[PDB]
RNA sequence: UCGGCCGCUAAGAUUAGUAUCUGUUCUUAUCAGUUUAAUAUCUGA
């Protein structure tokens, strides 16, 4: 849903603007207090 | 080297060393020495001479 | 666009001549730098006519030059500095016609800086070391000898640095065979740049410093320092080592000085002034050049003043040591850059400008001043100016520097075009006529009184009008009636009546004894019109003390129809430093009797110079210092009938095509207005992104504007596409607040689609054709005297070629003077579109080998090479 | 809103416009937008000021007055006032203007 | 044989795993000489393939590869293929496009005047990127091409990337600014010494000393390389009371 | 010690340039004067922002990149095509003018003389 | 890291087998154009005819790049690193 | 307006640097000093 692949291959969240290594990265990010304020 | 700058360098320092640098250029170039020596009406000799002795002070005493 | 660069004619200006056995036989030569040209002359001494053997565009800016001979050697070298940062020993080869670049050592970076050695270059008399200094700071010390095969060697370079030093001058001392020495006038700033009341920069004095170079310890010393009564403007090495007492006359304001290191005292003796001198009292006097001639018995010097008075300088030794220095007034001849003693009888002078000459030393060298004649305060020594007496002229080389104006018109009716060139300087002044032809160019040169500034054709007649200014003069007026008031002195302090009577019937000629120099702040200025055929003066206005004419335009107005007037735009009162002007003037005369006589009509005073006057559109615009005004005729006065008030600083020119005027800054490059006859408004449109010091301009066409700057480049810069020159002014003046442009300046920008930097400063440009059915050129003219083309390739074909020409040249044939070519052609700005046929022709000078390896790479043969060099030659310019 | 961010935006200092009635504007960064923004613009509009870059970080009112006094004599010594500044002739070369003429 | 030298490729795309840099270099060179052979057409495809590699030591040098390749048969034949494999949405791939580019204008030199329209859109794209590789290696290339084209009048699209390569001067990663330093000192010796003081002018004196840290240590590399240069491109500034600082003889008309 | 930024405003010729933290300089008359100069560049605004210089460009989903038309007509996404491509149909790009810096929001007779023949 | 920076003399800057072909500035292997001189000081006694980058024994001559030489970074001084 | 604090780059060499998530982020009354472009930080009252 905010889960997008960017030019460089890396991933992004669109609703927070975080940037994230590999999906883990972004499991971890919406585990976390930025993603769920959002 | 001489001229060069850096973030504590005044308008004075920066000018003085312009004025400086023009000088030894004018007296490097030969047609720009030829050029003030027609404008003034003076000797080449006697141009670059006057050039030497504005090279001590060009821009007028230091501010501090 | 593609340009080629040619040159026509080489300047003739020279700024350093030396002298030595160049070709190692017994006869003598003269080395000679014009600018960015190394040349060699030789003196023929039974006729006495200087034949120059190779010229050789060096593609730099040789600072120093000096000749140096070994111990024991025959033939001597030239060593040469330069803007680059190497110092070249070269070594002409007589047999191949060609100097040799024996060695280049490398020291630092390229240009005239302040802090990298070149400027100034010492030798040490007996050739085992040479000094190279900048006027700042840095001081390198090689050491010369031989191998076993005879051939020179050059050591690593021993520095002599000392922070905060200014230096002067530098000149070796001829120590004999003792260490050798270097003497150097120094001024140390350090304690200047440090009080702020400016009280240490009024007590700095400069020194004299000997630095010695001990050739066991293998580093140089400063050993000796001292300093000077009054600032030394230069050195003169004096003879030593059992020739002489070795040590340096320091030459100085209104003294010359003997000092020698040891318990020599200094011995000082004034310079000698001429008796009855108009000039300024206020002024001094300095030796502008120097010459020393050796003979196995005796040495002597030459020295030449500011006013061209050659001095024979001789010191008096016992037991080696000087306890006078003596002076007799030897002849005057035109201020020189160099004065050279040949060996075999012949004094050469190269004129610091106009023609150079080479005279006969007929006589050796009246009162005989001296530093041991009493003298009080405010006396001084005085000797009568006389007419050559221990010269005789045998051969006058001519030169154009410097070129301060030119026309290429046919005048003549001739079919092909004549070049009508304004040359400098002072009395010496000339209009020449070239024409190309054998008697490359031959001149006819005539006379003028002041520096011209600028001309202008009257088309009706072919008749130039020419207008003279200089600085520092007086006019005919003036100077008639100064005379009168010091004859008056004369009396006032039934002899003295006799000499006032002698004194005002005494007329010394300007031309050979030099204009008197009044103050500063002081113009001299005439309009003249000159039949270009013969060139014989219709016409002379002779404008008012302290009134400089900067320009000049002839014109119709379309008020008035069909007569011709003429607009002379003058400055009153001007001070160039610091720069102050008390307004200035448009005089308007009618040109009358079919362009012959100039008639008055009135006088229009501006608040600034009006340094560019330009007929437009049946009126005329002036540049009043940054306004551009449009004037219409009037009865009283011009009157003004627009003005755009946006130019950044001072307008230097204005050229008008159609409705668009090109405004040249002083310094902020290229302005195009537009005028709107309606709205009768003058509106910028367009601008440049670079600063340039625009000494000239000329139009290519409706979008393109060739340049030139103080700094010796040309430019062309031309508007891109759909540049909209119809914009208008708001009639509320509300969009003025809002709209800010484009970086500080015009909303749209010029591209700049050439660069190119010629390395003399260029003060006329104009697109012509040359050669009758040939190819229009733009011609430019240098104030050193150099004529040449920038000439537009046809072809991709051809412009791929001399590319690749240039290109493998750049590497193949690298500039003699250490300096890279391209870097050098990239002076200012990066060079951009335009190739050097000045580098392309050395192609025929170089070694066969070298030009079988070269045309092998552009798969070509070397007379198919030399033959495409000679077509775009001839196509534009014989 | 956390007092990190508070002190990084910082809206602990305060900062007053004359021009928009001592309104105060809580940090840099809202202080710098308001003078493109409406309560300036209407202040430099009662003012008789247009509201341009001119008279941006003025806020005090005797100023924008004095600059806008200054700025408006720069422009017309800028301009070319072809009605005082166009010369003419009546008769015998009388310099005169264009309302003259 | 074609294929025997195909096959011999695949071999040498595993020899740049080597640790003695004798043996890369070697590589690499072979790589040219086999392009010079068959084409360059199918030896740069197994090169473009290597760039998705992890190992940088072995991803460097096929860049170096390529652009021996290129430099082997002339540019145009070699470029095509790699602005489409910057289309690649990988990072190794993008700056390994952009290093190759890099090797690329430092071996033609002059040559690079013919290709400098074409890169010079990948090149802004690449300096626009959020990412600092992308923008430390595209100012490496910037800097190569700069040099190469030095003296053919390629200033206008240099200028344009110089728009790009500027804002990078406040960056603080070592090997991003050490790469904008040495993209400003190209553009000095191909722009011009002229146009870097115009970038430099306004930070000069700027209040913050992260401007004026940074303007000075460019201004006074321009200032080194260009001191006499600079004589005709400093501005006018004005007298005060205490000083004169007009260049008055810089004013006189002939 | 310090001007304040209505009284600089007052002192220069070009009051619109002078910025709120001019006044805090070491010469606010020299720096005036070099933002008002012709053909000077302005600092990159973002001197003074607390994020990095492009770090805030992100959550887009920008297109990969647009290859320019002549190497596109080739057909890459013939080595005489391949040499029209650079030396005959090769087009010069959008330049952008001497000044023109890049920031984070930026993206989102009448012949002429000496032309060859 | 340091460059000597001393004025340079007449003596040749070598290079090892390893370094052979690399600018002494920039580090490239590429279009060798200058010769690289170095100081005196840099030459005397055992340093004389060391590598001017590394430090081992030298076999080739250092040559500074095209690059360098446009820059005028052969003007810099002695190119010998000592760290 | 998103700082501060706790995979990639260098044709490296055969070690140096640097992005990114996670977590934590000090409520101030009123001024002063130290500072900085400003803020913050630190230290007093
Ligand atoms: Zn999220
Ligand atoms: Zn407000
Ligand atoms: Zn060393
Ligand atoms: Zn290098
Ligand atoms: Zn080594």
């Amino acid at each position: 849903p905010y889960f997008m692949k960017n030019h460089l291959g890396s991933y992004e969240c669109k609703l927070c603007l975080t940037l994230h290594n590999n999906e883990g990265s972004y499991l971890a990010h919406t585990q976390g207090k930025k993603h769920q304020t959002n | 080297y001489i001229g060069t700058g850096h973030a504590d360098t005044t308008k004075w320092e920066w000018l003085v060393n312009q004025h400086r640098d023009s000088y030894c250029s004018y007296m490097g170039h030969f047609d720009l020495l030829n050029y003030f020596a027609i404008a003034e009406n003076e000797s080449k000799a006697r141009v670059r001479f006057n050039l030497m002795e504005k090279m001590l002070q060009p821009c007028g005493p230091p501010a501090d | 666009m593609f340009l080629y660069n040619l040159t026509l004619q080489r300047a003739t200006g020279i700024s350093f001549a030396i002298h030595g056995n160049f070709s190692g036989t017994k006869q003598q030569e003269i080395v000679v730098s014009r600018g960015k040209i190394l040349e060699l002359l030789r003196p023929d001494p039974n006729t006495g006519k200087v034949h120059t053997l190779l010229t050789v565009e060096v593609f730099g800016v040789i600072r120093s030059l000096m000749a140096f001979r070994l111990t024991g050697g025959t033939k001597d070298y030239i060593v040469v500095g330069s803007d680059s940062g190497r110092i070249v020993i070269l070594e002409y080869q007589p047999s191949k016609n060609m100097f040799e670049k024996i060695h280049q050592e490398t020291f630092g970076k390229s240009g005239c800086r302040r802090i990298v050695p070149g400027q100034f270059l010492a030798v040490d008399p007996k050739g085992r070391a040479v000094m190279i200094s900048a006027i700042e700071k840095q001081k390198l010390v090689y050491i010369l000898n031989r191998d076993a095969a005879a051939r020179l060697t050059i050591s690593s370079p021993l520095e002599a640095h000392k922070a905060n030093t200014l230096v002067y001058h530098v000149v070796g001392v001829d120590v004999g065979f003792e260490n050798p020495m270097f003497a150097c006038l120094e001024m140390d700033y350090e304690e200047a740049d440090n009080d702020p009341t400016g009280e240490a920069a009024a007590n700095t004095q400069q020194t004299l410093t000997f630095y010695e170079l001990d050739l066991g310890l293998n580093h140089v010393v400063r050993k000796y320092s001292e300093p000077l009564e009054e600032h030394g403007n230069f050195l003169i090495t004096v003879p030593g080592g059992s020739d002489g007492p070795s040590g340096v006359l320091i030459c100085s304001e209104n003294y010359i000085t003997y000092k020698n290191f040891g318990d020599q005292p200094d011995i000082r003796c004034p310079i000698p002034r001429r008796r009855n001198d108009l000039d300024d009292p206020e002024r001094g006097m300095i030796f502008v050049c120097s010459a020393t001639h050796k003979t196995k018995s005796m040495f002597f010097f030459l020295a030449q003043t500011e006013q061209g008075d050659i001095f024979k300088i001789t010191l008096e030794t016992d037991e080696d040591m000087v306890t006078e220095i003596r002076l007799k007034y030897f002849d005057t001849v035109p201020v020189a850059a160099a004065m050279c003693v040949l060996k075999t009888g012949f004094l050469f002078v190269a004129s610091e400008f106009g023609n150079h000459y080479l005279y006969q030393i007929a006589h050796l060298g009246e009162p005989e001043f001296s530093s041991a004649m009493p003298l009080e305060e405010g006396d001084t020594f005085f000797f009568q100016p006389r007419p050559l007496k221990n010269l005789v002229l045998v051969d006058e080389l001519d030169s154009l520097s410097p070129i301060l104006f030119c026309q290429i018109a046919d005048l003549a009716n001739e079919d092909t075009p004549q070049l009508y060139v304004a040359c400098g300087r002072g009395p010496r002044s000339s209009l020449r006529v070239l024409r190309h032809g054998l008697e490359v160019f031959n001149q006819v040169a005539f006379p003028l009184q002041y520096t011209p500034r600028k001309f202008v054709i009257h088309p009706e007649s072919n008749n130039l009008i020419i207008i003279e200014t200089d600085h520092n003069a007086y006019t005919e007026a003036t100077k008639a009636q100064r005379k009168q008031q010091m004859a008056e002195e004369m009396v006032e302090a039934e002899l003295a009546a006799e000499m006032a009577a002698a004194f005002l019937n005494e007329n010394l000629p300007e031309s050979i004894f030099g204009a008197p120099k009044a103050g500063n702040g002081q113009w001299a200025s005439v309009i003249r019109v000159m039949n270009p055929i013969q060139g014989n003066t219709l016409d002379l206005v002779q404008l008012e003390q302290n009134e400089a004419a900067f320009s000049v335009a002839v014109c119709r107005f379309s008020n008035t129809g069909e007569d011709w007037y003429v607009l002379v735009g003058v400055a009153k009162d001007l001070i160039l430093n610091p720069r102050s002007v008390a307004g200035g003037f448009v005089y308007t005369y009618k040109l009358v009797n079919n362009g012959e006589k100039l008639e008055f009509l009135h006088k229009t005073p501006v608040e600034e110079v009006p340094a560019a006057i330009a007929p437009f559109q049946g009126r005329v615009l002036i540049g009043v210092g940054k306004l551009l005004r449009v004037y219409d005729l009037g009865k009283k006065k011009l009157l003004r009938k627009c003005e755009n008030k946006h130019i950044a600083n001072y307008i230097s020119g204005i050229q008008t095509i159609g409705h668009r005027v090109i405004v040249s800054d002083v310094q902020e490059s290229f302005i195009w207005v537009r005028y709107k006859r309606n709205e009768n408004q003058l509106i910028i449109f367009a601008d440049d992104t670079y600063p340039r010091w625009v000494t000239t301009a000329s139009l290519l066409d409706y979008d393109t504007v060739a340049g030139a700057d103080k700094f010796g480049n040309i430019c062309v810069v031309r508007l891109p596409p759909n540049t909209n020159d119809e914009v208008d002014e708001d009639p509320t003046g509300n969009k003025a607040l809002w709209d800010r442009g484009l970086l500080n300046g015009a909303s749209q920008k010029a591209e700049v689609i050439m660069n190119y930097h010629v390395g003399e400063t260029v003060l006329s440009l104009q697109k012509t054709t040359l050669i009758p059915g040939g190819s229009e050129s733009l011609v430019y003219t240098t104030l050193s005297g150099g004529i040449g083309i920038l000439v537009p390739f046809t072809s991709h074909e051809d412009h791929d070629f001399f590319q690749h020409v240039e290109m493998h040249l750049r590497s193949e044939h690298p500039p003699l003077c250490g300096r890279d070519h391209l870097s050098f052609r990239s002076y200012y700005f990066p060079v951009k579109n335009v190739i050097d046929g000045d580098l392309c022709e050395q192609f025929n000078s170089m070694e066969p080998n070298k030009q079988k390896n070269v045309s092998e790479e552009l798969d070509r043969t070397p007379p198919e090479v030399s033959k495409k060099l000679e077509d775009i030659r001839t196509r534009y310019a014989f | 809103i956390p007092y990190w961010l508070y002190k990084l935006h910082g809206l602990n200092i305060n900062y007053n416009c004359e021009i928009c009635g001592n309104y105060t504007y809580r940090g840099p960064k809202a202080f710098q937008r308001h003078f493109a923004e409406w309560r300036h613009a209407h202040g430099m509009r009662c003012l008789g000021i247009p509201n341009t870059a001119h008279f941006a970080n003025v806020t005090q009112i005797e100023d924008a007055v004095s600059l806008w006094a200054k700025l408006k004599l720069q422009k017309a010594s800028e301009r070319w006032q072809p009605d005082t500044e166009e010369e003419y002739e009546d008769s015998s070369g009388n310099v005169v203007n264009k309302k003259t003429y | 044989s074609a294929r025997e030298w195909m096959r011999i490729c695949f071999e040498l795309l595993e020899l740049l795993k080597a640790h003695k840099k004798a043996i890369r270099r070697a590589t690499v060179n072979t790589f040219g000489y086999i392009a010079k052979a068959i084409g360059p057409h199918d030896v740069l495809a197994t090169l473009l393939n290597n760039l998705k590699v992890q190992e940088r030591q072995n991803r460097v040098c096929t860049t170096v590869a390529i652009a021996i390749v290129a430099e082997t048969c002339s540019p145009f034949t070699v470029l095509p293929a790699l602005m489409n494999e910057y289309r690649v949405p990988e990072l190794n791939v993008q700056n390994g496009v952009l290093k190759s580019l890099s090797f690329l204008f430092e071996y033609i030199g002059e040559m690079g005047k013919d290709y400098i329209y074409a890169v010079t859109p990948l090149l802004e794209d690449a300096l626009m990127d959020r990412d600092l590789v992308h923008r430390q290696t595209a100012s490496a290339v910037v800097q190569h091409m700069s040099l190469g084209v030095y003296g053919f009048g390629c200033e206008d699209s240099l200028n344009h990337l110089l728009n790009y390569v500027w804002p990078n001067v406040f960056e603080t990663s070592p090997h991003v600014i050490q790469a904008v330093m040495g993209a400003l000192e190209g553009l000095r010796v191909a722009i011009g010494p002229c146009r870097m003081l115009q970038y430099c002018l306004q930070g000069l004196f700027h209040p913050a000393r992260k401007v004026r840290d940074v303007y000075w240590k460019i201004y006074n590399s321009i200032y080194i390389g260009s001191q006499d240069a600079l004589i005709a491109h400093y501005p006018r500034i004005y007298n005060d009371d205490k000083n004169t600082y007009i260049r008055y003889e810089l004013d006189y008309i002939l | 010690n310090r001007f304040t930024v209505a009284e600089l405003k007052q002192l220069v010729a070009r009051p619109d340039v002078v910025e709120m933290h001019d006044v805090t300089a070491q010469d606010p008359k020299l720096l005036v004067h070099l933002k008002a100069t012709r053909n000077s560049v302005p600092v990159p605004r973002h001197w003074c922002f607390k994020r990095k210089y492009l770090q805030g460009k992100r959550g887009i989903e920008k297109p990969p990149f647009e290859l320019p038309d002549f190497i596109k007509r080739t057909g890459i996404q013939d080595y005489q095509k391949l040499h029209d491509a650079f030396f005959k149909w090769q087009t010069k790009p959008k330049l952008t003018i001497h000044g023109d810096l890049y920031y984070e929001g930026k993206e989102f007779d009448r012949t002429p003389w000496g032309e060859l023949e | 890291l340091i460059f000597c920076r001393k004025q340079a003399g007449v003596a040749i800057g070598r290079l090892c087998e390893k370094c052979d072909g690399k600018c002494v500035i920039c580090d490239s292997y590429v279009r060798p154009c200058t010769l690289v001189r170095i100081c005196d000081e840099c030459n005397y006694g055992s340093y004389q005819g060391r590598c001017v980058i590394c430090g081992g024994p030298g076999v080739s001559d250092a040559y500074y790049c095209k690059e360098c030489t446009i820059q005028e970074k052969d003007r810099d001084g002695c190119p010998k690193i000592v760290n």
